[PDB]
RNA sequence: GUAGGCUCAAGCAAAUCUGCUCGUGAGCGUAAUGGUAUAAGCCUGCCUGACUGUGAGACCGACUGGUCGAACAGAGACGAA
RNA sequence: AAACCGGGCACUACGGUGAGACGUGAAAACACCCGAUCCCAUUCCGACCUCGAUAUGUGGAAUCGUCUUGCGCCAUAUGUACUGAGAUUGUUCGGGAGACAUGGUCCAAGCCCGGUGA
């Protein structure tokens, strides 16, 4: 959590391998789990926690303004992409090897069909053309999933 | 032949089967064991400690690792440290708390002066806090060892 | 610029050294581990280090409990179990006499 | 703790395939001598036979377990076994009626393994 | 008395289609992609007598035309709680009917990233039958509660509750009323109107909505 | 017990219900306890006026 | 009971308020067994209210 | 560099001079050692005291 | 070392003993890993096998070298066995 | 004599391990109900274990049964992940989970001692 920006309070370790992350996908399909209307990817890569925190203001801003009043926060937002791998870099002006560098960020792993974000207590509209908005943030490709 | 045993036997297993739904005559709740434990603040170290103990129940403590002393009574020697007990709690009125299946009695100095066999030797007494007593009864239910209590808390006085 | 990690230790060599259905002779170590990952079953010796050999001529055969999921190895003996030699000195003379 | 379950004794060289098991209850006393391989009776002796229940009068205690003890190592002796290997079961001690089975075994003169 | 009581919703008329299937001769991902490539998605109908050794299995594959647009029209969970006709021929356009049974669609399989069906699950359900069977909530009358005039946002805890159903009678939805909640208040499993037939799996204490105070 | 359980069956309905209820009075301090002697008739009067003229009066503060 | 580890006993008389007998166990401490009765020794006490303290003096 | 113990012989009291090398801490103590072990030279069980190395 | 006995840690009820859930999460001098419940953990009694001379057969391997070990002879410790 | 019942050993997770409800002590068996003098138990205590005692009481604790069930365990799909060989820059042939879904908690069963049958 940790307000705004989301990583770990702390780790077991501070560097982790590289790993890879162009596979993955949901084996057994994807449905919502908390909201009515919801933002998957279909595609897998990497997204980082500034990115993420990009999309997610960029939803609340857009129904703060869409909606005010007492339904203002009637819009909830459940975030369940979560960034806790580490990486790690070099500066300029210096050689390969003298161990492994110091980390600079956060990044999180996403599958094919993992949903980042939900939605719900908001028009049907107002779901879409935020999800719209948020899409425009993330490196990789999105689509709206509805309930049903 | 011991008064306490036999009232119980003879009087309460009776009118216990009669005023409760049983369906046998083994579910009577008895009497099992006491259990006595000094209170909290004490010295671990002087001798009146360990006398003011061993004299009131009759046998040996355990101690165990010096932080708590115990003595657990069963059977005929359970028997006459309750029939004291309650003998001595008629010149009195010296409050008890009722549990689930288990009375509690707090043991205080107070309880000694009045005994009358511990008025010689009571400076082993003196500069003690009391003891915790616990008289555990095989119950099912609190008002049942409240009519266990009250039968066994018998007095002429009245 | 300063790593402090380059330390590693000389490989071991555990691991089963006679699978299932294996031929060993007396002597012979099974396993070689670090605690009783196998525990000896018949016929089956452990040392100090809990290494697993063999004490009679035979088949290893491997088991395993279903509740628990611990796993023994024993040793089929090639001829069969010997009875003690009390009873070949005494059961065995009156059986040849009956 | 969940208790685990009993293995009879590991096979180390020779075979031993005749166990001594006992039991005792609040009236009689039994022994009995099993054969591992066939997972028979090989022998027994018990104070509720037919004809051991009235020919002893105290069937329960310790001196009943030593007479069946007595009687079991001669019919053992008899039927050609020259050595038993006891087994205790969970909460047997070498105590008491254990004890005086164990012991009349021996003096009757059956090896113990 | 295995019929639908009055005051309650029916499967409707329009989506009553019959499921048409051809014989599928073998499994596994080749002949799956082959028949996926052809326009047509994998399928079985199993009965419930026979868990083990199969269960009087047969394997066949239906339109994909056909399943894509009862998904779209009826919805997801809507689809899994229906009743439906399924007839299987020796070959489209065939007359040699196979089988023709009453079926329930037990399992929809959708691809995760491009949601096109990639198998679809049918247990035999004739009458007399039990069924476990998953029913989506709709919920009515939130411009009468005074707890939504006031303000107060809706928190829908649980969207499908499961049931045990025999198959003559099985809801296509339970319609549950929210004209008389005002702010604070719950509505839990055990007030759902449904059929005395029916049997709740999960516990009567289990919340399903409730209306939560605004940030005054 | 068992006399008493058939005895409690024997009766019609109502009358039943109120005799299905637990009694849950306490037993009464003033009944006595056995032991080896009967009471001595001239002693708890005795001790009961010795009582209150003890008692009888005011103590001084 | 283990040996060598309690105290010895004793045995002494109670009479209770209606002069029943009765014969109970004790830690030696004592040379010879002996007779305690008892009496009415409750020592309840009570205090006057303030209507009552008015009352006492102003009447 | 430092070292915190000390290496010792248990020496047979029989006379013979078989010696067990044993060792103990330096950080102090007071009881010389002594137990009873075989030596070989007498084939019998002895008495072996601790005496300073060598 | 041996013989005998015992079973932890955490949660709940009573608010340190006694009972119920759970199961390796306690301990095993010392890092980590594997192991372990009538024990490899804890207690009590007695001891010094923390011996001498050998060792079928295997496991590591450039070599120097290292590890496990049934069994044989002498002297012993504990145990009713 | 051949069946049934009780006890001990043996076989075993479809045979395990918990929870609930209803029953059962056959002229027999098991356990409890009673005591602590000797053996034994307790770093205090007959609580546990042990040793004595019980023409008949109780199945309250355990033990036996019958069903309902929760974890497990067994059997089996359909589909997907992943993967061996092969380059139409993997258009071919094979293997195949985890999580779902469906059913079951079988069948067979040896030795001895005692009782009823006899
Ligand atoms: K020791
Ligand atoms: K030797
Ligand atoms: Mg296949
Ligand atoms: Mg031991
Ligand atoms: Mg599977």
């Amino acid at each position: 959590k940790k307000g705004d920006v989301l990583y770990p309070k702390r780790t077991k370790y501070s560097k982790y391998r590289k790993g890879r992350c162009s596979r993955g996908c949901k084996p057994d399909g994807t449905k919502l789990g908390f909201g009515r209307y919801g933002i998957k990817s279909c595609k897998a890569g990497r997204l980082s926690y500034r990115a993420i925190e990009a999309a997610r203001r960029a939803i609340i801003g857009h129904f703060h303004r869409a909606m005010s009043g007492q339904f203002r926060r009637n819009g909830k937002i459940w975030v369940r992409v979560f960034a806790d791998l580490p990486i790690t870099g070099k500066p300029t002006e210096v050689r390969m090897g003298r161990g492994k560098g110091n980390p600079t960020g956060w990044i999180a792993r996403v599958s094919t069909g993992q949903i980042l974000f939900e939605m719900d207590g908001v028009s049907l509209a107002n779901a879409r053309q935020a999800a719209t908005l948020a899409a425009h943030k993330l490196c990789l490709s999105t689509k709206f999933v509805q309930w049903s | 032949m011991f008064p306490l045993n036999f009232h119980y036997e003879d009087v309460l297993r009776q009118d216990l089967l009669l005023k409760l739904n049983y369906a046998n005559v083994m579910e009577v709740p008895g009497l099992c064991e006491i259990r006595v434990v000094p209170k909290a603040p004490y010295n671990f170290i002087i001798k009146n400690g360990k006398l003011a103990m061993e004299i009131p129940c009759g046998q040996k403590f355990i101690q165990t690792q010096d932080l708590a002393r115990q003595s657990t009574l069963r059977g005929h020697g359970m028997s006459n440290f309750l029939v004291r007990i309650l003998t001595v709690m008629s010149l009195l009125d010296f409050p008890v708390e009722i549990r689930k299946n288990s009375i509690q009695f707090s043991m205080e100095t107070e309880f000694c002066e009045f005994s009358p066999e511990l008025e010689d030797h009571f400076e082993i007494f003196e500069h003690i806090r009391g003891f915790n007593v616990t008289i555990i009864t095989s119950a099912n239910t609190q008002d049942e060892t409240l009519l266990l209590w009250s039968g066994f808390l018998q007095k002429d006085e009245g | 610029g300063s790593t402090k990690n380059g330390r590693d230790s000389k490989p071991k060599n555990l691991g089963v050294k006679k699978f299932g259905g294996e031929n060993v002779i007396p002597g012979n170590i099974i396993v070689r581990q670090r605690g009783t990952r196998f525990h000896p079953g018949d016929y089956v010796g452990i040392g100090k280090d809990h290494t697993l050999f063999a004490l009679k001529e035979g088949r290893v055969r491997f088991e395993k409990n279903k509740i628990t999921g611990r796993k023994w190895i024993h040793v089929d003996p090639k001829g069969g179990h010997v009875l003690h030699p009390i009873y070949t000195r005494a059961a065995a003379t009156k059986s040849t006499q009956m | 703790v969940i208790p685990p379950a009993v293995r009879p004794p590991r096979l180390f060289d020779y075979l031993k395939p005749y166990v001594l098991k006992m039991h005792f209850t609040n009236k009689f006393v039994h022994a009995q001598v099993i054969h591992s391989p066939t997972a028979t009776v090989a022998c027994a002796a018990s104070s509720q036979e037919k004809a051991l229940r009235e020919t002893m009068g105290v069937t329960r205690d310790v001196a009943a377990a030593s007479k069946i003890g007595k009687i079991l190592g001669e019919r053992l002796l008899m039927k050609d076994i020259p050595a038993v290997a006891i087994h205790m079961k969970k909460e047997q001690r070498y105590h008491g009626k254990v004890k005086a089975v164990i012991d009349s075994v021996r003096e009757a003169g059956v090896k113990l393994l | 008395q295995l019929e639908y009581l009055p005051g309650f919703p029916r499967p409707d008329a329009k989506h009553a289609e019959t499921i048409l299937a051809v014989p599928r001769s073998d499994s596994g991902k080749n002949i799956s992609a082959k028949e996926r490539k052809a326009g047509r998605v994998p399928s079985i109908i199993f009965e419930q007598e026979d868990g083990q050794h199969g269960g009087n299995k047969r394997l066949v594959s239906v339109q994909t035309n056909q399943i894509r647009k009862l998904v779209t029209h009826l919805g997801y969970s809507f689809f899994l709680s229906r009743l439906f006709d399924v007839e299987v021929r020796s070959e489209i356009g065939s007359d040699e009917v196979i089988e023709k049974v009453r079926a329930l669609p037990r399992s929809i399989h959708l691809h995760s990233g491009t949601d096109a069906p990639l198998n679809v699950t049918f247990i035999r359900a004739p009458p007399g039958t039990l069924l476990k069977v998953d029913i989506p909530l709709v919920f009515i009358g939130d411009d009468v509660s005074p707890g939504l005039k006031k303000g107060a946002s809706l928190n829908t805890i649980k969207r499908t509750v499961k049931f045990l159903c025999p198959a003559e009678i099985v809801p296509p939805y339970i319609e549950v009323d929210l004209s008389l909640l005002d702010v604070g208040q719950k509505l839990v499993a055990g007030d759902l109107k449904v059929h005395p037939a029916l049997k709740l799996i999960r516990p009567k204490d289990e919340p399903i909505v409730k209306i939560a105070g605004g940030r005054v | 017990l068992n006399m008493k359980k058939a005895a409690i069956e024997a009766l019609p309905e109502k009358l039943k219900m109120a005799a299905l209820e637990p009694d849950l009075t306490p037993f009464p301090a003033n009944r006595g306890m056995a032991t080896l002697t009967p009471p001595i008739e001239g002693y708890l009067e005795k001790v009961m006026d010795a009582a209150k003229k003890s008692s009888s009066k005011e103590k001084l503060r | 009971m283990k040996k060598g580890v309690h105290p010895q006993m004793q045995w002494i008389s109670y009479v209770t308020q209606s002069g029943r007998l009765m014969h109970v166990m004790m830690t030696r401490i004592h040379h010879v067994g002996k007779v305690y009765h008892f009496g009415a020794k409750r020592q309840l006490a009570q205090s006057i209210g303030q209507i009552a303290k008015f009352k006492r003096r102003f009447n | 560099r430092k070292k915190t113990f000390m290496f010792i012989r248990l020496v047979s009291a029989a006379g013979t001079g078989f010696f067990y090398v044993k060792r103990k801490s330096s950080k102090g103590l007071l009881e010389k050692l002594e137990f009873r072990k075989y030596d070989p030279r007498v084939n019998r069980h002895v008495l072996f005291t601790e005496q300073k190395m060598k």
